[PDB]
């Protein structure tokens, strides 16, 4: 009946402790800290009590142990953007924005393609992308499936481009 | 020639059990389906069942669907009807044939000489 | 290019039996943040593609839970727990990890039934066709399973051969079954030379051929 | 309910051009990408271009590039594609289709069929298919109407204005060797029918804007 990081108590349900309540066995997972900048293997069980808890400043990168590549190089790329997002979807340990789609079959945040990008009155950016000389209007979804896929860009300003 | 012989006919109860069998001689019949009919009596051969090749899968009449069950053994040029269930009404002389169109016409070119069953009414 | 190349090309699944279709491609889905663009679709006869499964296993909407999705890589399936009638059609797989979008060839799922002969029938040509000069002769099998089927056409017992052409219903909706018609074609003076039109068939569901005939000239 | 019809197809030699449209309905048209998929003769499915939302940034397969464009009006909700020095490997019915979070192709048309052909548009020539003789010990009869020698595709057939349909098969069109199409339609009725009901086909070739009523009679 109570969500993730809770606990029944007394009738109601409230947060658990991560120091109190976490002496059994969790799965790793890896997680980035805002405040310290630095990212670290936490248990499922004590990182889902932090986020009962209200500490935005972590969030979940990947599952198991903190491994560097291109997946955990996304992982902090999306916390930059995530202050842009409009969209905030509870997807397993994740959370996911405006450029993904949770996989409910996975638990995964997975990232859209850029033209399944629904406009709506999405935040408006004007970016430059590599190799070109020619700016281009994009919004928040779109910019997030660029970065995703690891593709050239710069943004230039926020709100569509003047020309 | 191309012989075919079934064998396996016997009576049994109601509910009860039979396995045929109809081995091959003068051709292979690995590249063939190889089909099952019967004729009561008096009346009308009709289709049984029919053992395609390997991988292509078996088909059956609608008066045995789910009770018989058909298979193939390329290595001893047999195939074997295996009757349950068994009713009054699958008392009959059962064929053997095979198709000699190998894209499964139903060219029936040859035929066994048929296996009696008897299924014990009352 | 990625090649997606599914198998089997086709398969006869008995209502409430499960079925599975795989997806080969030549080049792995699976991008370097763990995401894999894999998607299936249905056409069913007469109608456009719609989706099934998204992201290798995610449901579609309004799609019935007995379809799933699953695989990595190269390496995919899709697999229908119990299927029914309304199943039936050309099942693609879809591929965009990797630019230009590409499908699979396409899987044929057909309804299996028990085995069904055919009724045949025989229509001559008509008066009005044959005052244009042609005269075609129409060969039916009627509501008949399996799909497999031979027609043959002869006048006067002279067997013919490119003569005709064929062509079979999709399944039937209600009965699962399929319908034939063959076209023998001759023109006016050489149909008038001969008396005896049949059309024999065979189908594995039939001891014997079927002939259907009549006598030019009693119609 | 979102919604798009294709139109705008049809017969066009080789060389020529046409422009396809694709009017949307039930959805912000401006606030989606919208792309053009085609299905060829041997069934397959080929992606064809991506649009995104105003038109700024377009997107092409590579065997189409420097012939198709791909463009919207988003004040009449209107896709577009014209098509310039059309090849017979053209011939498909295309269809437009509209992503979603969960595909690329999430919503479809119909389709509009493209016939890529030299050959000219002919209405068909609706013969009867009835039995020799009137009705024969059988407790069911067959009859039928051949619709012969029409181009290009499709025609639709019903019977007594639809009021039939139980035991219809209209068939596949065969390509005659004349460069023509041809089609049957037939249906099974009880024999003891044959004398207090009617039975006519109802053809409608619209290409060449041909509408036949064939009362089919055993002669």
């Amino acid at each position: 009946h109570c969500q993730l990081g809770q606990k029944q108590s007394g009738s109601e349900c409230i947060c658990m402790s991560p120091e109190e309540d976490c002496s059994h066995h969790s799965e790793d997972l890896c997680v980035f800290d805002t405040d310290s900048n630095d990212y670290f293997t936490s248990p499922a069980c004590k990182f889902l009590a932090e986020k009962c808890l209200n500490n935005q400043q972590l969030h979940f990168l990947h599952i198991g142990s903190c491994q560097d590549g291109r997946q955990l190089e996304w992982g902090l790329e999306r916390t930059r953007l995530s202050s842009a997002s409009t969209k905030k979807e509870s997807c397993g340990y994740d959370t996911c924005y405006d450029w993904e789609k949770c996989s409910a079959s996975t638990s995964k945040c997975v990232c859209l393609l850029p033209p399944q990008c629904f406009k709506g009155g999405n935040q408006l950016y004007c970016v430059k992308m590599g190799s070109s000389t020619s700016e281009k209007t994009l919004n928040i979804c779109e910019v997030g499936t660029i970065r995703c896929a690891n593709r050239k860009m710069e943004i230039l300003h926020p709100g569509k481009c003047l020309a | 020639q191309v012989q075919l012989q079934e064998s396996g006919g016997g009576l049994v109860q109601p509910g009860g059990s039979l396995r045929l069998s109809c081995a091959a001689s003068g051709r292979t019949i690995s590249r063939y389906a190889m089909s099952w009919f019967r004729q009561a009596p008096g009346k009308e051969r009709e289709f049984v069942a029919v053992a395609r090749r390997s991988g292509d899968g078996a088909f059956y009449a609608d008066s045995v669907q789910g009770r018989f069950t058909v298979s193939r053994d390329d290595a001893k040029n047999t195939v074997y009807l295996q009757m349950n269930s068994l009713k009054p009404e699958d008392t009959a002389v059962y064929y053997c044939a095979i198709d000699s169109d190998t894209f499964y016409s139903g060219s029936y070119d040859y035929w066994g000489q048929g296996t009696q069953v008897t299924v014990s009414s009352e | 290019d990625v090649v997606l190349t599914q198998t089997p090309s086709t398969l006869s699944v008995t209502p409430g039996q499960p079925a599975s279709i795989s997806c080969r491609s030549s080049q792995s889905l699976l991008n370097d943040v763990g995401n894999t663009y894999l998607y299936w679709y249905l056409q069913k006869p007469g109608q456009s593609p719609q989706l099934l499964i998204y992201l290798v296993s995610d449901l579609g909407s309004g799609v019935p839970n007995r379809f799933s999705g699953s695989g990595s890589g190269t390496d995919f399936t899709l697999k229908i727990s119990r299927v029914e009638a309304e199943d039936v059609g050309i099942y693609y797989c879809m591929q965009a990890s990797h630019a230009p979008y590409t499908f699979g060839q396409g899987t044929n799922l057909e309804i299996k039934r028990t085995v069904a002969a055919p009724s045949v029938f025989i229509f001559p040509p008509s008066d009005e066709q044959l005052k244009s000069g042609t005269a075609s002769v129409v060969c039916l099998l009627n509501n008949f399973y399996p799909r497999e089927a031979k027609v043959q056409w002869k006048v006067d017992n002279a067997l013919q051969s490119g003569n005709s052409q064929e062509s079979v219903t999709e399944q039937d909706s209600k009965d699962s079954t399929y319908s034939l018609s063959s076209t023998l074609t001759l023109s006016k003076a050489d149909y008038e030379k001969h008396k005896v039109y049949a059309c024999e068939v065979t189908h594995q569901g039939l001891s014997s051929p079927v002939t259907k005939s009549f006598n030019r000239g009693e119609c | 309910e979102v919604q798009l019809v294709e139109s705008d197809g049809g017969l066009v030699q080789p060389g020529g051009s046409l422009k396809l449209s694709c009017a949307a309905s039930g959805f912000t048209f401006s606030d989606y990408y919208m792309a053009w998929v085609r299905q060829g003769p041997g069934k397959g499915l080929e992606w064809v271009a991506t649009i995104n939302y105003d038109g700024s940034s377009t997107y092409y397969r590579e065997s189409v590039k420097g012939r198709f464009t791909i463009s919207r009006d988003n004040a009449k909700n209107t896709l577009y594609l014209q098509m310039n020095s059309l090849r017979a490997e053209d011939t498909a019915t295309y269809y437009c289709a509209r992503p979603s979070t969960e595909a690329l192709f999430a919503y479809w048309g119909h389709g509009t069929l493209v016939t890529v052909s030299s050959a000219s548009t002919k209405g068909p020539s609706v013969f009867p298919l009835a039995p020799c003789s009137r009705s024969t010990s059988e407790s069911t009869a067959a009859l039928g109407c051949l619709v012969k020698d029409y181009f290009p595709e499709p025609v639709t057939v019903s019977w007594n204005s639809g009021a039939l349909t139980s035991g219809v098969h209209t068939f596949p069109a065969v390509l005659q060797s004349s460069g023509l199409y041809s089609l049957s339609s037939v249906v099974t009725v009880p024999s003891s029918s044959l004398g207090t009901k009617t039975y006519t086909c109802n053809v409608d070739h619209k290409p060449s804007n041909t509408k036949v009523d064939k009362r089919v009679e055993s002669s």
